[PDB]
């Protein structure tokens, strides 16, 4: 099976540079191209460029020709995106991708994307989140508050992923240079509090991986 | 470069009905009897997903209710019937010519039947009270349409100071929205009051849904 | 749109290691029904397969015609969520219908009407196979045996990586 696996979220300071990676499985990049696409918060998609890993030939959108540098390594099946001289317009989710297409007479599509890498361009230091449980005071609703972090993003899961259904994770809100979101899980009240319900929070930039179980 | 202008920018379509999205290219995108124009669907927090490629060809597994037509400079994506899973932003993309370009996107809302929120209120955690803060959280879950009101009351008297609201995006299965409302105040004044009320006012009802706890 | 979509489902190609191959579907098989969905065209087949998967059917009966008898085979319903398909395609004979000017094929003198018999000493029966061999060429020269008016001709050409298609390209388009 084909996968494009991208490196973790990055907090970087203005003026500097960052290098993002994309590792491919189930195909040889050497036989095709890898592409990079930019998506700013509340914005659409912008093509950055592609590389041919067989000859290192990279082509950009003239607008990125000098702020982005795309390289590839065939031995480790990996493509890189380097952004230099970072401004706030560089803050975005960055996607690696591959597409291959059959033409008239033999139509096919192979289209694969990485999960995206979040890049925040900021002066501010990293602050970890605080993680508080929400418990009531046939269906029971339980929550998980994630308070006062910087920067985005944070990942919330329930019982290590065993609960993706009945889960609402709300968009973060920015209060005085910190982020707060919460997540709600609704389970059958037979499972709780009979069995474990635990929220798993991960915050890349502060290297935090706390678990918080919900108790009556 | 080839400019792609996408229309409409946003639309709301009822479950069961037709959605039409158009893409205009500043120059042709055809070559040797194919149009190098493709349609993507992007769900919230997910990577784009290919639906139609070379103007009219279905990607593997994509339902026939999706179709693409056009050639040259004028292209249309049709979604008929629309379903809950179609809640998303759609993009045309061309690669006839470098650089590759995307249209500006079209945000599709799914119109479903009105549904009243399920309200839950939660007191601040011991873990928070110990560390010095006091956040009271209220979940208004699975409602339609998106517009909703929340009122907090502390011992019967109203408060909007320190309230923050956050809406999810439209759910891919039941087409509903949800909303968290968080009242943040100092541990100090939280412990100086007893009754904590959360009430939701929604189109579905003239009278509000109310949830409470006594500290 | 391709015209086979509205044509009957006569198997021309069976993908290797595909559900189709596993259960023994052969070129020449006429698919006529799957579960309770009548299959008159390739479009019906596509739509039925997607419907079954989305309704959560795991296994169903595929009805074929082979030498004028109906054959009933149980197949796993392909997982549309993974893009998985049945693995059959209509016949496209490896006959050249067009040659892009300037292309590697144009340069070595390949002409419309040529029949590609063999790629790198490997006989091919379909255009899919030609495509497969070009995709697997690694940008190294490939040899083609060609039939032109009954005469056997040998050609050797180097595939170019094409940014539009994301893969190797020699400049040939099949006849419809």
């Amino acid at each position: 099976e084909v996968q494009l696996q991208q490196s973790g979220a990055e907090l970087v300071k203005p003026g500097a540079s960052v290098k993002l990676s994309c590792t491919a499985s189930g195909f040889n990049i050497k036989d095709t191209y890898l592409h990079w696409v930019k998506q700013r918060p509340e914005h659409g998609l912008e093509w950055i460029g592609r590389i041919d890993p067989a000859n290192g030939n990279a082509k950009y959108d003239p607008k990125f020709q000098d702020k982005a540098t795309i390289t590839a390594d065939t031995s480790s099946n990996t493509a890189y995106l380097q952004l230099n001289s970072l401004t706030s317009e560089d803050t975005a989710v960055y996607y690696c991708s591959n597409r291959q297409l059959g033409l008239r007479g033999y139509y096919y599509a192979m289209d694969y994307w990485g999960q995206g890498t979040s890049v925040s361009v900021s002066s501010a230091k990293t602050t970890p989140p605080s993680v508080y449980p929400l418990a009531p005071g046939s269906m029971v609703t339980l929550g998980c508050l994630v308070k006062g972090y910087f920067p985005e993003p944070v990942t919330v899961t329930w019982n290590s992923g065993s609960l993706s259904s009945g889960v609402h994770t709300f968009p973060a809100v920015l209060q005085s240079d910190l982020y707060t979101l919460s997540s709600s899980v609704t389970v059958p009240s037979s499972t709780w509090p009979s069995e474990t319900v635990t929220c798993n929070v991960a915050h890349p930039a502060s290297s935090t991986k706390v678990d918080k179980k919900i108790v009556p | 470069y080839i400019v792609l202008t996408q229309s409409p920018v946003s639309l709301a379509v009822s479950l069961g009905q037709r959605a039409t999205i158009s893409c205009r290219a500043s120059e042709s995108v055809d070559s040797y009897g194919d149009s190098f124009m493709h349609w993507y669907q992007q769900k919230p927090g997910q990577p784009p997903k290919l639906l139609i490629y070379l103007a009219s060809n279905l990607e593997s597994g994509v339902p026939a209710r999706f179709s693409g037509s056009g050639s040259r400079t004028d292209f249309t994506l049709t979604i008929d019937p629309v379903e809950a899973d179609d809640a998303a932003t759609y993009y045309c993309q061309q690669n006839n010519e470098d650089p590759w370009t995307f249209g500006g996107g079209t945000k599709l809302e799914i119109k479903r039947a009105d549904a009243a929120p399920t309200v839950s209120i939660f007191p601040p955690s011991s873990e928070q009270l110990t560390s010095g803060g006091a956040s009271v959280v209220c979940f208004l879950n699975n409602f339609y349409p998106k517009d909703i009101n929340v009122k907090w009351k502390i011992d019967g008297s109203e408060r909007q100071n320190g309230v923050l609201n956050s809406w999810t995006d439209q759910d891919s299965k039941d087409s509903t929205y949800s909303m968290s409302s968080t009242l943040t105040l100092t541990k100090d004044e939280y412990e100086r009051h007893n009754s904590y009320t959360c009430e939701a006012t929604h189109k579905t009802s003239t009278s509000p849904i109310v949830k409470s706890f006594n500290r | 749109v391709p015209k086979y979509l509205k044509e009957p489902v006569v198997v021309g190609y069976v993908q290797r290691d595909s559900i189709a191959q596993k259960i023994g579907i052969k070129p020449g098989d006429k698919i006529i029904k799957i579960n309770g969905y009548e299959v008159r065209t390739w479009e019906d087949l596509r739509d039925a397969l997607i419907r079954l998967s989305l309704d959560g059917v795991k296994e169903t009966t595929l009805f074929l015609e082979r030498n004028g008898e109906v054959l009933h085979l149980t197949i796993k319903v392909p997982n549309v969520q993974k893009g998985e398909e049945l693995g059959i395609a209509p016949l496209v004979k490896p006959v050249v219908g067009g040659v892009k000017k300037g292309s590697p094929a144009d340069q070595v003198g390949i002409k419309p009407g040529d029949l590609i018999l063999e790629v790198n000493g490997k006989k091919i029966n379909t255009w899919y196979e030609l495509v497969e061999e070009v995709r697997k060429s690694q940008g190294k020269a490939i040899k083609l045996k060609i039939l032109r008016n009954g005469k056997m001709i040998e050609k050797e050409l180097i595939p170019a990586k094409d940014p539009k298609t994301g893969t190797y390209f020699i400049g040939l388009f099949p006849k419809t």
